[PDB]
RNA sequence: GUAGGGGAGCGUUCAGUCCGCGGAGAAGCCAUACCGGAAGGAGUGGUGGAGCCGACUGAAGUGCGGAUGCCGGCAUGAGU
RNA sequence: AAAGGUGAAAAGAACCCCGGGAGGGGAGUGAAAGAGAACCUGAAACCGUGGACUUACAAGCAGUCAUGGCACCUUAUGCGUGUUAUGGCGUGCCUAUUGAAGCAUGAGCCGGCGACUUAGACCUGACGUGCGAGCUUAAGUUGAAAAACGGAGGCGGAGC
């Protein structure tokens, strides 16, 4: 094993079949709805469903899935016909705050929330 | 029990209140108030005819409890620690 | 009640503070020395006044949840300091008699192990430092102990710099803190040491 | 000098927060409510310490006239006999006998009936 | 090297009764100091007055500041101190000194 | 046992003195069933990546749940 | 007003993949990229994903004590630790009050900020030390990686 210092140079820390769309200008809540259908499904169903879910979050999500697919293949040399959505989740990016005017002189703050859409693909393996 | 037990037991190492007789051995005798050690169902003073011997095993302190006291709107809060002193005794007796 | 090193072998004089020294009185003295040396330069805009901020706000009533007059108060971030430190002294005149009994009692404690009176450093020659090392080595001054050299002679002084070793003190300007601070006292100049009144 | 809070508060806060283990909602998550919950728990802790001492005697008393009645007696009556037969000072663990050893419990019922009549 | 205590600057102990700690207003929760209404807050109210006995009592007076003499007892000169001479300069050196009186 | 009076101490920063520790891993953070009569304090592991415990004495901008308290971040109402 | 921080050195990431891009994954640099330019640590509120135990006849200041069920053994197998079912008990906190769960006040939550101080040759008391029928110096002067000098004056000493 040695000590931490050595471990850091010996083992270099990998992200197999992981992709992330950081700072996506959409609300987590809203984006989650789409991701929620795609989770657990086989990367091909995931691909096909996304093309028909009539939500604008579909485009962002679908893109992450293709990055996760490409990464799984090209970088990690995984088997395409075995890929499935092992994990997908939407985490909250930083909020774009904006000042909206209301009646009688008072102001308000619009929260233009952002998303961190991460999807991780893996090979199935029943056996 | 209320210190100084009784009853037909099968020679177990039970924990009771402090016994003064430090370290191992020490040896303690108990009056006995009921028994079935030989199917004979005898109780009270007729049980005193018999006496159980037990050897002192370990002197100890109990698990740490915390005395917490509280009274509302009278600003009263009290936190104090407590640990109960004991003696472990291995029963042998007649 | 002690002997000399080079240039003679007298000593014997001085009535030392009874019984076997009171740390209490030495403590009274050390605290005072340290208090006097302290320069109270307390950086603080204590006053809701001293800090840079306007004078009125958001009306007494109405606003709907508030009650404030200024942005300068201590309850405000950026505002003044309720009771912060302002500049001051801590210096006081410790009774004369107690200062006398002070270093007398301090010397007394070194006169129970690590004391030393010297008459001239013929051993030195120039400044050299290398030669003070020599001189001190012969007198059991290896460097294991912190030594306080109190000499009225300018050239033995120039041979005092060095590590967990020597601190040089001039024209009998002796200090109760300075002697208690070091392991040994090289009382040297027998001017303050022996003959008084 | 300036003596800032840094560390003192957080340590004290995390302490209270850790007493709140399986407390519902905010009670295990926000300090103010966690600490607040514990004051009420304090009342409960001191009380229940001497309250359990009433609880068990009652459970024991219950198992007693359950057996005493099984042999045509009752608690009031059965304990009076065992008092009259001075020799019997059992009192504590007289319920274990009633629960685990019926044969042995009968012996005590029989002995109580005598010292009484 | 072993762990050593050693006397000196690190061994200059307090003096048992020398200096106690000040009052810091929090001895449990149940310290919300001063009183509990009216004689709490700012700095004033007073501790003297101008009717609370004083006014209601008499005199016009007349204060003087005449001649005040420094006392020299018989007992000072007699018993001890054999005629060390009084004079005008040797009277001070004994211990019965003031000037201006 | 409320106001209040009296006593003994825990903790923080700074200082002086002593004893040490640290890139073969400092502080800080995180987890923990151990210890102490309390404030509290250790052991171990994890994270961090360069400073720092312990003891004695000195000094304070020294301990927060409240003040329609101040600053900041983030919730609810609501996918309305 | 608010705003600080890569790395020892820019060696500031050529090249490949998904994408219009953003963003990411690799390759390489580096001790570390568990430092990548939204660059030291990175608490808490708050948002998720995964796992354990659980929950659709239940009346709930949300705990507490007792017991049973499941689960886990890194201050940890006599014990515990986490969770759960049922039973008993149980009127948030602060403030203000004769009287607060009160349908009286305050507070969305967390973090940090935030309230008995300082001055004075002032008065009076406790404690401690130094001298002691005596006790002290002030301004200042001289030294100062340091203290000495300075009795002008102040207090006790007699009262009416
Ligand atoms: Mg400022
Ligand atoms: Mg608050
Ligand atoms: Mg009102």
């Amino acid at each position: 094993f040695r000590n931490k210092k050595q471990r850091k140079q010996q083992v270099k820390l990998r992200k197999p079949g992981f992709a992330v769309a950081k700072y996506v200008r959409m609300s987590p809540r809203k984006v989650r709805l789409v991701v929620d259908v795609i989770r657990g499904k086989s990367v091909q169903d995931a691909e096909d469903l996304l093309r028909f879910i009539p939500r604008s979050a579909s485009e962002p999500v679908a893109k992450v899935l293709n990055s996760a697919k490409a990464n799984a293949l090209h970088n990690d040399e995984m088997l395409e016909d075995r890929l499935f959505v092992k994990e997908a989740y939407v985490d909250a990016g930083p909020t774009l705050k904006r000042l909206i005017p209301r009646a009688r002189g008072s102001a308000n703050i619009i929260k233009k929330r952002t998303s961190h859409i991460t999807i991780i693909v893996a090979e199935k393996g029943n056996k | 029990i209320q210190t100084g037990g009784k009853q037909y037991r099968v020679s177990e190492g039970d924990v009771i209140r402090v016994e003064s007789l430090q370290g191992e051995a020490g040896d303690k005798v108990e009056l006995k108030a009921l028994f079935v050690g030989g199917e004979q169902t005898v109780f009270g003073e007729d049980a005193g005819k018999y006496t159980v011997q037990a050897e002192v095993v370990e002197h100890g302190r109990g698990k740490k409890i915390y005395i917490r006291k509280y009274k509302s709107g009278v600003q009263y809060r009290r936190r104090t620690g407590h640990r109960q002193n004991f003696t472990a005794i291995k029963i042998l007796g007649i | 009640a002690q002997i000399n090193v080079i240039g003679q072998n007298g000593g014997r004089t001085i009535e030392l503070p009874l019984p076997e020294v009171n740390s209490g009185v030495l403590h009274e003295v050390v605290t005072w020395q340290l208090a006097s040396r302290r320069r109270g330069t307390a950086s603080t805009r204590t006053r809701a006044q001293v800090s840079k901020t306007g004078r009125k706000m958001y009306g007494q009533k109405g606003t709907g949840n508030a009650r404030h007059g200024d942005r300068s108060v201590p309850t405000f971030v950026g505002g003044g300091v309720a009771f912060g430190p302002k500049p001051r002294s801590y210096d006081y005149t410790l009774p004369r008699q107690v200062r006398q009994l002070g270093l007398a009692m301090a010397i007394a404690s070194r006169q129970e192990g690590g004391k030393l009176v010297a008459v001239d450093g013929f051993d030195i020659a120039d400044a050299k430092t290398k030669n003070f090392i020599s001189w001190a080595k012969q007198n059991g001054l290896d460097g294991t102990e912190k030594v306080l050299l109190v000499t009225d002679d300018e050239n033995t002084r120039r041979a005092a710099r060095n590590v967990s070793w020597v601190s040089v003190l001039p024209v009998a300007g002796v200090n109760v803190y300075d002697i208690l601070r070091h392991d040994r006292l090289v009382i040297d100049a027998a001017a303050l040491e022996i003959v008084e009144e | 000098p300036r003596a800032k809070t840094g560390i003192v508060r957080r340590r004290r806060h995390k302490k209270v927060l850790k007493r709140a283990k399986g407390f519902w909602g905010s009670r295990s998550k926000q300090y103010r409510n966690a600490f607040q919950t514990l004051l009420n728990a304090a009342t409960y802790e001191y009380r229940d310490r001497r309250n359990k001492k009433r609880d068990f005697r009652r459970l024991w008393i219950q198992r007693i006239n359950a057996g005493a009645r099984l042999h045509g007696m009752n608690y009031s009556t059965f304990i009076n006999g065992l008092k009259r037969a001075n020799i019997d000072l059992n009192r504590k663990v007289l319920a274990d006998i009633a629960a685990r050893e019926p044969e042995a419990f009968k012996a005590l019922v029989d002995a109580s009936r005598n010292a009484r009549q | 090297h072993d762990l050593k205590p050693t006397p000196g600057s690190r061994k200059d102990r307090k003096r048992v009764g020398r200096g106690p700690g000040g009052t810091d207003k929090t001895a449990g929760r149940g310290h919300k100091g001063q009183k509990s209404r009216s004689g709490a807050g700012k700095g004033a109210f007073f501790e003297g007055g101008r009717s609370r006995l004083i006014a209601r009592l008499p005199k016009r007076g007349f204060n003087n500041v005449g001649t005040t003499y420094e006392v020299v007892k018989l007992s000072q000169l007699q018993d001890l101190e054999d005629t060390t001479f009084d004079r005008d300069t040797l009277e001070a050196y004994r211990l019965v000194r003031r000037k201006n009186r």
